[PDB]
């Protein structure tokens, strides 16, 4: 699917179960935290 | 700091921080009043309310 239909905390209870899950998002939020500064799961758990 | 902090704040509350200078009121400050015009000889400015 495409973009308008995002909420808060999406798939956040995937991430918190699953393995593959995490190692999903935690490479990609260290990334993000790195090299731009932020945090991808910050903005999705709570929205700023 | 604590608005700084808490994330969730934002979209609720803005934090205005305003500091009310020498503003004379005539109850408590019936005493203040005469001097009113001493403090401002220092350059200073007193404010009605």
């Amino acid at each position: 699917p495409g973009q308008g239909i995002q909420h808060k905390g999406m798939g956040m209870e995937v991430r918190a179960r699953s393995k593959a899950a995490r190692k999903v998002w935690d490479s990609a939020d260290k990334f993000t935290r790195e090299t731009l500064g932020f945090s991808v799961l910050h903005v999705v758990r709570d929205n700023p | 700091n604590r608005w700084s902090a808490e994330k969730s704040w934002a979209e609720r509350v803005s934090l205005a921080h305003a500091l009310i200078g020498w503003t004379k009121g005539t109850g408590l400050m019936g005493q203040n009043d005469a001097i009113v015009s001493a403090v401002e000889e220092a350059g200073v400015t007193t404010y009605t309310t």
